[PDB]
């Protein structure tokens, strides 16, 4: 439909290019499948789906901004709704008429939200969530104590300062919505993906107006005016140029697909090491000392909130490598 | 109706409908950004018509496999189930197709992806088999459509005064599979393009280094494939002799280490792996300048590396 | 038969009589036109070819004449009975077989007398006394040259 | 598991099949005319002289060259994907086989103990040995114990009550120890710890 359209004479000539046409379809089909695998490999970390608790207060720690509210029309958390409305951002008729369409994802947005809700709900209430063959129930404050020991800080620090720590946590989360609301560029990475794909399709359609050296960009006008001995020359010029334009589109989609797969693999790794566990890797799950992370759904990607411990108010002391007693 | 047409010599094939567009006083036709004609003025009746492609939006056919049944279901992409009889062309061309285009009790199911006909709807959830749309999959056991499951439901009640601790444990072994290398190919760019034609050869020389560049790109890949293998298996230079003892404190290694008393140099598990992925066109390939090159490392050499890695682990640390 | 049912349309699309389990996008072998809609303007008069082709007098080449043709039917089969045979009938713009299927927004007829050997100069990209000093056509010429 | 699951090694089968198809597809593109009167150069040369033959030949050379170019391009793209996989396999060899990993879900699904490599056509297979907890029981717990107006915290593990007495145990395996001044440390003023309970911390000198 893209190359020949309604020209049956062109169709007969396009069959002279063997499987070239078929190969293009196969390459795009392969990409389409990979994109559903990319999503699944990031969000579907645990098969078990945990019911979102009616309690958003876990020892003073407020989770109401990252978990969905079951009493509302929405199935997404406050932060997620904000993310969705920031990267959302007839040519469509022109695309359809010229054989270009867009296919939906296997997983709906509510299904993605269900995964993120389960990951958070199963973390606020239990440990060993990466295995989950025997999820182990634990109080949240005690889970935090463990996470503090993991960064070289004695757990008594948490318990004695539990009230301040819970308050700092709650404030730090609230600042996330303000930061995103006032910073449109925060999700620029996801906007770029959307825009790049939109441009590639519109560019492809607009290459059907090209003559490519032929007397006309329109096959019907060539056929109307010329007999085969001359018409075939003019048609061959259009078929070659249109085929090259389709080939360049497919090639650049394969290159882009490789880049996205690499990003999807990184996102999946972070889900396992930042969300379902505690990382010991420097600058992998935040900028400070990693305690815990929470995933949030977004269009064409994932957003991570990294909770870290940051030291402050340093004082200098006289030191020594050793002490001599006797 | 889909039809052929000619307006003042302006021909094509498509569906003619009434337009709501306006033309300039001396405009005879209009075209969009692809130079597709979507409007024409009728030469005798001063009225603008709209021109649509006879089929547009995409159609998919769902099959359980021709070795199972001849049943199919049809998905009409991005349409309603009330408009299928119009987007189709049921009264004009369709014959047996009529059974899919026309609605009936239990014949059509509306999804987000489009209108699905010929399949029923289970009203239950299962693991996805054949994906159709967003959240919708289907199985053979005619054709049955259903919403896909995303896992079982669990509920952990929150409490602040109790903790769960395991009193038992087990050792489990899982398998992970990774690709390391490709088949190395090589192309004779003269034999492929021209073959025995010497006149062609003289003309192919007019394309500069284009031919040479192709050979260079494939050569680079071929080298990389040997590096890929080496960078994975050759972790330790020292090669450790496989021990005659496969019992290391009650731990049985006889299935992952090669048996030196047998004709084979591979472990029981490795032999199984090899026989599962093994899986004239070859003459046609050779005659047209297409060949395949062997890897630098033989299978026995790869086996030697894995045997050394295991043998040096069962007997020592800091490996 | 690719037009019979959805399974044949799938078999034809994949060029295989055996199809594996899954969902496939297919080509359109389903809908095809059976008729044609032809629409032309209200014109009942034939073009006055006799006025130029059967004229009592032609101009010289150095002083050629131009006539505009409009509101008529370009029926060139009339010249089979009412005109001398053409020794030259060469179309550059369109194929001569298509003339009866076309409509034109403008038609002009330029006519004159030359000697036989000079007839070959009435074309795009020519040289000679006529091509250079008397009558010249543009490289991008759309039209037909007739001579007898 | 492998014997009864042919799909277990599907990843390696896919590599083999993709390469086989690409080569066969390339050969079959020599039967194409590409707009020429014939797919065969000898038939063009047999029938036509250069003034016309060159036009027909140029059509075949261009189309055959484009078909070779598309083959090479897709091999370069695929090569990049395999190199990425090879790099991951090499990393696992170093971190899973030649050492013990602390990374979650990197060397198996449970707690990583050890791994062993196995050779395979066009790739590598890893066997990951992991520790998996089971048979969990719930115990009453507490963040701290108050002995004599002073708060005591565990050096490691958690405080649990077995229904009658309090003990210190590890999180990954229940094995209750007596609460002593050696298993805990003294820090805090008792009244500042939420959920603190009173008990006796045993002094081994008595
Ligand atoms: C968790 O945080 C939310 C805000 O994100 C708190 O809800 C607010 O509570 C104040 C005080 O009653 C109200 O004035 C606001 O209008 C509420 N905001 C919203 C959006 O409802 C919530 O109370 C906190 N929960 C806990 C246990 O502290
Ligand atoms: C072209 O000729 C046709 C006749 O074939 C004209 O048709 C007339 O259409 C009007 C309506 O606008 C009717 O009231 C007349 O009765 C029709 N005429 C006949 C003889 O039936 C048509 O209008 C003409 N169009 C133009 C632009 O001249
Ligand atoms: C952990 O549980 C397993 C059962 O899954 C125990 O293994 C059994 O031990 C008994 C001896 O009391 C044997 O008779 C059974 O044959 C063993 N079963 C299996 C499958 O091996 C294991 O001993 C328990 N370990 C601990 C520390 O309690
Ligand atoms: C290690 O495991 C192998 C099996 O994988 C054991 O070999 C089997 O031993 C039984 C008992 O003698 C025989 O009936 C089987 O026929 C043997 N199988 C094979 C393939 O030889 C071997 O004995 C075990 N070694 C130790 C020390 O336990
Ligand atoms: C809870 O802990 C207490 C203290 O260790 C256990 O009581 C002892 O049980 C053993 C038998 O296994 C007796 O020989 C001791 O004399 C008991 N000591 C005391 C102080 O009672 C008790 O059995 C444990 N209960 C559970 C369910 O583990
Ligand atoms: C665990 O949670 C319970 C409530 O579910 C806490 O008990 C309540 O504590 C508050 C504050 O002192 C009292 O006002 C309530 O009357 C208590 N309710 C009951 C039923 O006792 C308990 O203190 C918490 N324990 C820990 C370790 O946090
Ligand atoms: C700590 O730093 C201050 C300068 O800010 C310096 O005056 C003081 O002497 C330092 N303390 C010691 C023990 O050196
Ligand atoms: C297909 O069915 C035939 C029986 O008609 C059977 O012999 C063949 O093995 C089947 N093939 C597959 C892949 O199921
Ligand atoms: C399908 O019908 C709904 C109204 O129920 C309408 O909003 C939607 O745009 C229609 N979709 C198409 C493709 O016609
Ligand atoms: C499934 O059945 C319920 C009635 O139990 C009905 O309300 C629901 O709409 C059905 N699902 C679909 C997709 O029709
Ligand atoms: C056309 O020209 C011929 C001379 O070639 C003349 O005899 C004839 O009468 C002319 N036709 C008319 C209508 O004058
Ligand atoms: C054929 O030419 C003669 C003039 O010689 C004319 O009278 C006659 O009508 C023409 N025949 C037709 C069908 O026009
Ligand atoms: C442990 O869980 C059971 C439910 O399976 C519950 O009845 C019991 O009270 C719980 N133990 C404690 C100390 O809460
Ligand atoms: C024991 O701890 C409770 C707080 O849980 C406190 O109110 C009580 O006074 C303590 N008993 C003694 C003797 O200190």
């Amino acid at each position: 439909m893209y190359i020949c359209g309604d020209s049956t004479e062109c169709s007969n000539l396009l069959l002279q290019y063997g499987s070239f046409c078929t190969q293009l379809n196969r390459a795009l089909s392969g990409i389409a499948v990979e994109q559903d695998r990319n999503t699944r490999d990031v969000f579907a970390q645990t098969k078990a789906i945990y019911k979102t608790p009616n309690i958003k207060d876990f020892g003073g720690f407020n989770f109401s901004q990252i978990l969905p509210d079951p009493k509302k029309p929405s199935y997404r958390s406050p932060i997620e709704d904000l993310l969705y409305n920031k990267v959302t951002l007839d040519l469509i008729c022109a695309q359809k008429f010229n054989g270009l369409t867009v296919l939906p994802p296997l997983l709906t947005d509510d299904m993605i939200a269900a995964y993120t809700a389960a990951l958070i709900s199963g973390t606020a209430t239990a440990g060993y969530t990466f295995g989950a063959g025997a999820a182990l129930q634990i109080p949240f404050p005690m889970q935090m104590a463990y996470r503090f020991n993991g960064i070289g800080v004695t757990q008594n620090v948490l318990y004695e300062n539990q009230k301040q720590i819970a308050n700092q946590f709650n404030n730090a989360i609230s600042k996330i919505q303000d930061s995103l609301t006032t910073t449109p560029a925060a999700l620029g990475k996801l906007q770029d993906v959307i825009n790049q794909n939109a441009v590639a399709l519109n560019t492809l359609v607009k290459q059907l107006s090209s003559n490519f050296g032929a007397i006309s960009s329109v096959l019907n006008d060539i056929l109307s005016r010329l007999d085969p001995p001359e018409a075939e020359v003019q048609i061959d010029r259009l078929i070659t140029g249109r085929l090259q334009s389709l080939q360049t589109y497919v090639t650049q989609q394969l290159i882009r697909a490789a880049e996205i797969r690499a990003s999807a693999n990184l996102a999946a790794t972070k889900m396992s090491e930042c969300v379902l566990g505690q990382s010991k890797r420097v600058d992998f799950c935040g900028k400070g000392y990693h305690l815990m992370s929470f995933p949030q759904a977004a269009p064409h990607g994932v957003v991570f909130l990294h909770v870290t411990y940051v030291p402050s108010q340093q004082q200098n002391f006289t030191t020594a490598p050793a002490i001599c007693h006797n | 109706k889909c039809v052929n047409f000619n307006f003042n010599g302006l021909t094509g094939t498509g569906v003619l409908t009434s337009s709501t567009k306006k033309f300039q006083p001396f405009q005879q036709f209009g075209r969009d950004v692809s130079d597709f004609t979507d409007s024409v003025r009728d030469p005798k009746t001063l009225e603008i018509l709209d021109i649509s492609p006879c089929s547009y939006g995409g159609v998919s056919v769902i099959t359980p496999g021709t070795n199972t049944s001849k049943a199919v279901a049809v998905l009409y992409q991005d349409v309603n189930c009330t408009d299928v009889p119009t987007m189709l062309h049921v009264e004009q061309v369709s014959t047996d197709w009529r059974v899919y285009a026309l609605s009936a009790d239990g014949n059509m199911f509306q999804t987000q992806a489009g209108c699905l006909v010929g399949a029923t709807y289970e009203n239950s959830t299962y693991e996805c088999d054949i994906p159709i749309g967003a959240g919708i999959c289907a199985k053979f056991g005619s054709i049955v459509a259903y919403t896909m499951s995303i896992g079982e439901d669990q509920s952990i009640a929150y409490s602040n005064n109790t903790i769960a601790i395991p009193t038992n444990f087990s050792i489990s072994v899982t398998t992970e599979v990774l690709p390391v290398s490709m088949t190395k190919t090589s192309v004779d760019c003269n034999m492929y393009i021209c073959g025995d034609s010497t006149e062609c050869s003289n003309l192919l020389l007019q394309y500069g280094s284009f031919c040479t560049q192709l050979n260079r790109a494939l050569s680079g890949i071929a080298v990389e494939q040997d590096r890929n293998t080496r960078d994975v298996f050759a972790q330790t230079k020292a090669i450790y002799k496989t021990p005659n003892i496969k019992d290391f404190g009650g731990f049985n290694f006889s299935q992952i280490l090669p048996d030196p008393k047998k004709p084979s140099y591979r472990s029981p598990i490795e032999d199984l792996l090899y026989n599962k992925v093994t899986l004239d066109l070859i003459c046609a390939q050779k005659f047209n300048g297409l060949t395949v090159l062997p890897p630098l490392l033989t299978d026995d050499m790869i086996a030697a590396y894995t045997a050394a890695l295991i043998s040096g682990t069962a007997t020592a640390g800091y490996t | 038969d690719c037009s019979q049912d959805p399974l044949s349309e799938l078999k034809c699309t994949t060029k295989s009589l055996t199809v594996e389990k899954g969902i496939y996008q297919t080509s359109n072998f389903r809908v095809s036109p059976s008729t044609e809609v032809v629409r032309f303007p209200n014109i009942t008069n034939l073009c006055p070819f006799g006025q130029v082709f059967n004229a009592s007098k032609f101009p010289s080449v150095y002083a050629w004449e131009r006539l505009r043709i409009s509101d008529c039917v370009a029926d060139y089969s009339v010249l089979y009975n009412s005109s001398s045979s053409f020794s030259t009938f060469k179309c550059y713009g369109v194929s001569p077989t298509k003339l009866n299927d076309l409509c034109f927004s403008s038609v002009y007829a330029d006519y004159f007398v030359v000697k036989g050997d000079d007839v070959r100069q009435i074309a795009p990209a020519q040289t000679g006394v006529i091509a250079d000093y008397n009558y010249k056509l543009p490289d991008d010429f759309t039209g037909c040259v007739l001579a007898w | 598991s492998l014997t009864t699951t042919p799909a277990a090694l599907g990843k390696l089968q896919d590599v083999i099949n993709q390469n086989a198809v690409a080569l066969n597809t390339l050969v079959k593109q020599l039967s194409s005319n590409f707009g020429a009167i014939s797919s065969v150069l000898n038939d063009i040369l047999s029938r036509l002289d250069p003034p016309e033959a060159e036009v027909q030949i140029d059509r075949l050379i261009t189309g055959r060259l484009q078909s070779l170019q598309t083959y090479v391009t897709q091999q370069l793209i695929r090569a990049a994907e395999i190199r990425a996989s090879a790099n991951l396999a090499a990393t696992k060899m170093s971190e899973c086989v030649l050492g013990q990993s602390k990374r979650v879900d990197f060397c198996g699904k449970g707690y990583h103990l050890m791994s062993f490599p196995q050779a395979a056509p066009h790739g590598v297979v890893f066997l990951h040995v992991t520790y998996v907890p089971s048979q969990q029981q719930n115990f009453t717990t507490a963040p701290a114990i108050c002995h004599n107006g002073k708060a005591y915290f565990p050096r490691e593990g958690v405080f649990v009550m077995n229904g009658t007495h309090w003990f210190i145990t590890q999180r990954n395996f229940y094995s209750p120890q007596v609460i002593t001044t050696d298993n805990t440390f003294e820090s805090g003023s008792c009244d500042v710890v939420i959920g603190i309970v009173n008990n006796t911390v045993y002094d081994p000198l008595q």
